[PDB]
């Protein structure tokens, strides 16, 4: 995954489709730009995957739900490269827990 | 001929050849024993002799063509009215001394009558010794095809024939090319098939190209000189 | 469905390989819509095949899948057409809007194909010993395929020179000695392009210092039509499937509506997934949040 602004080398490519495939819940949600932290919530019961979020340091909220039927296996975050994260110029640090 | 089939013996039983310094050079017609049809083009000066010419008929292909062939060549006749530089009236009449003897596959052709209601794109028939190559080296057997009648108003387009057609002339082959006439077909009779009975009412004058696009064949028309022609039943 | 239809005025709908009633409570994948404008003198070629110039020039409809035919009407009071030609080659060489008239459709005649050499301009060299019949040249981009233009000799004159696609590419004499062929549109894409007269292309005596450009009336092979019926313009949609009982896009219609309240009443509520039964009485609360 590359940041929007100020862009690295190479380009955001991890899914290659000439078309849209078939899915089943899409949607959008807004949040504070300028809070600190974010918190997560994911969890499965019955097949049924659950979502949760929150911006600030309270109980998290209803996303949504969906049924799969399937138990998922493995979760994954993907590295950012983007030419501001470096301590070199701006002395960030990205951090998920 | 480009794009022909042989021909069967005992097809087109009309097909003279005028050999000159003992090699076929044309072709002609024979309507009546006495009278054979050419073109006039050909018979200018200073081939416009009554000897040095040979007539050979029934000869089905070039290998029997040897010493030995039909009567004398007379004098020949040309139509006063022609000229060179442009082509109109090319007919000639060539005689014999001796009688056509009418053999086995020995027929001639009917002159056309005046007043037949021709179709506009009728089919018609070119046989001859013509060539299938580059201006062709030889012919050894006879050649025949089929074509159709380009009408007049059509075939002087801006952009094939401009201004280059008389009245006495017709065009005969496909637009598209690929069948047509080529050089040493001097004489090609054009026989057609109406009720059953073949009429003469073409004869080769002169073209561009052998078998081409947007280049049909140059025929004359007979029906015309036909009358003129009966004038030299008058004469002889 | 139902709703699209009532919604916008109908006039006709169908549907080939398949059921109009199925469609009601069934999930499809995806949907392609495709839509355009209807010629009043040439809709009777929008039939379920038929050899006509809209469907073999403009658009094709395939009848080897279940789809859908729609045709409606607009108030032709806020319509704007907004012609463009989705040919690459005529629009290379020149091409420009048709600016024609408002509320008329223009429909292709005639569809010509070709490669990536043609290039409407003759060699200038072949066409200046031309004293007959001179074909316009013009010099062409990096690349390309000039007329093939020869000049053939003649009883008295020597500088009688042919080219190819003569007279028009409509109606010429010799379609295997032109460069340009015709060809006929499928289904998927548009036209390939409009006829090119090389005669009107170009100019004369030109020392390839001009680009081959074409006059407007050197394009063939359209014509352009009204489409005002009683205030209207007819317009034809084409829904193609792409998958039956298989999909998230279902069909709303075949759904459980959205009633009215009833206050002091003993009812039965199905609230949010939830059955039961009661009576519901308004009150006034501010706990409620966005999710909750
Ligand atoms: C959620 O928001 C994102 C960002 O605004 C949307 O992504 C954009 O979608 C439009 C239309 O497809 C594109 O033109 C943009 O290039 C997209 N931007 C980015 C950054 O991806 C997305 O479509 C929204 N999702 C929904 C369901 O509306
Ligand atoms: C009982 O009847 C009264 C008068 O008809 C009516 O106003 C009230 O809503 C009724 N209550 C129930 C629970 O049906």
């Amino acid at each position: 995954t590359i940041c929007k602004s100020k862009g690295s080398s190479r380009n955001e490519s991890w899914h290659f489709d000439k078309s849209e495939p078939l899915c089943l819940f899409k949607k959008n949600f807004t949040y504070n730009v300028s809070t600190d932290w974010l918190y997560f919530h994911f969890y499965q019961e019955r097949g049924t995957f659950y979502a949760y979020y929150a911006d600030s340091g309270m109980p998290t909220t209803f996303l949504f739900s969906l049924y799969l039927g399937t138990l998922l296996s493995h979760y994954y975050v993907l590295p950012l490269t983007c030419n501001a994260i470096s301590s070199n110029t701006d002395n960030e640090t990205l951090q998920y827990w | 001929i480009v794009g022909g089939e042989s021909a069967l013996p005992g097809a087109w039983p009309w097909q003279v050849s005028l050999h000159v310094q003992n090699v076929h050079v044309c072709g002609g017609s024979i309507i009546t024993p006495e009278w054979i049809v050419t073109a006039a083009h050909c018979v200018e000066k200073p081939l416009n002799n009554p000897w040095h010419w040979t007539a050979f008929a029934g000869i089905l292909r070039q290998s029997f063509m040897f010493y030995g062939a039909g009567y004398q060549v007379e004098k020949v006749i040309s139509h006063p009215n022609y000229d060179s530089k442009t082509k109109n009236n090319d007919i000639a009449l060539m005689k014999l001394q001796k009688p056509l003897t009418f053999n086995d596959l020995v027929k001639p052709v009917c002159l056309p009558n005046p007043g037949m209601m021709l179709q506009p794109e009728q089919l018609c028939w070119i046989s001859g010794w013509g060539a299938t190559e580059e201006k062709g080296k030889t012919s050894e057997v006879l050649n025949a095809a089929k074509v159709l009648l380009i009408e007049t108003q059509r075939c002087n387009s801006r952009y094939v024939y401009d201004n280059l057609i008389t009245p006495a002339m017709i065009c005969a082959g496909f637009l598209q090319g690929n069948v047509d006439s080529c050089q040493g077909d001097s004489g090609g009779p054009l026989v057609t098939s109406k009720n059953n009975i073949w009429w003469l009412i073409g004869d080769t004058s002169w073209g561009s190209g052998c078998a081409k696009a947007y280049r049909p064949g140059v025929y004359g028309n007979v029906m015309v000189f036909t009358d003129w022609i009966y004038r030299q039943m008058r004469a002889d | 469905l139902s709703t699209l239809l009532r919604l916008v005025h109908t006039d006709s709908f169908s549907c080939n390989n398949f059921d109009e009633s199925k469609i009601y409570g069934s999930c499809f994948k995806s949907i392609v819509l495709d839509k355009f404008a209807i010629p009043n003198s040439r809709r009777s070629d929008l039939q379920l095949g038929s050899s006509g110039f809209l469907q073999s020039s403009n658009y094709k409809i395939d009848t080897t899948s279940s789809s859908c035919q729609l045709y409606y009407s607009l108030p032709a009071i806020n319509v704007t057409i907004n012609n463009y030609n989705p040919s690459s080659w005529n629009r290379r060489y020149g091409f420009n809007n048709f600016n024609l008239s408002s509320h008329s459709v223009v429909y292709s005649r005639y569809c010509f194909s070709v490669n990536n050499t043609f290039c409407p301009c003759a060699k200038p060299s072949f066409a200046s010993s031309c004293k007959s019949h001179k074909p316009p040249s013009a010099s062409c981009p990096i690349g390309t395929n000039y007329r093939s233009c020869e000049s053939t000799t003649v009883l008295d004159h020597t500088d009688w020179c042919r080219c190819s696609c003569l007279p028009d590419p409509i109606t010429a004499y010799d379609p295997r000695s032109c460069s340009q062929k015709k060809s006929l549109v499928g289904v998927g894409e548009h036209c390939a392009g409009f006829g090119v007269d090389e005669e009107k292309c170009g100019v004369l005596d030109g020392s390839y210092n001009v680009s081959c450009l074409c006059s407007t009336d050197a394009f063939l092979g359209w014509s352009y039509d009204t489409c005002v019926s009683n205030n209207r313009c007819n317009i034809f949609s084409n829904f193609i499937l792409n998958g039956i009982n298989s999909g998230t896009t279902c069909s709303n219609d075949l759904l459980q509506p959205n009633t009215e309240v009833f206050t002091d009443v003993c009812v039965d509520y199905d609230l949010y997934g939830i059955t039961g039964q009661g009576i519901f009485k308004e009150v006034s609360a501010v706990y409620y949040n966005s999710w909750q």
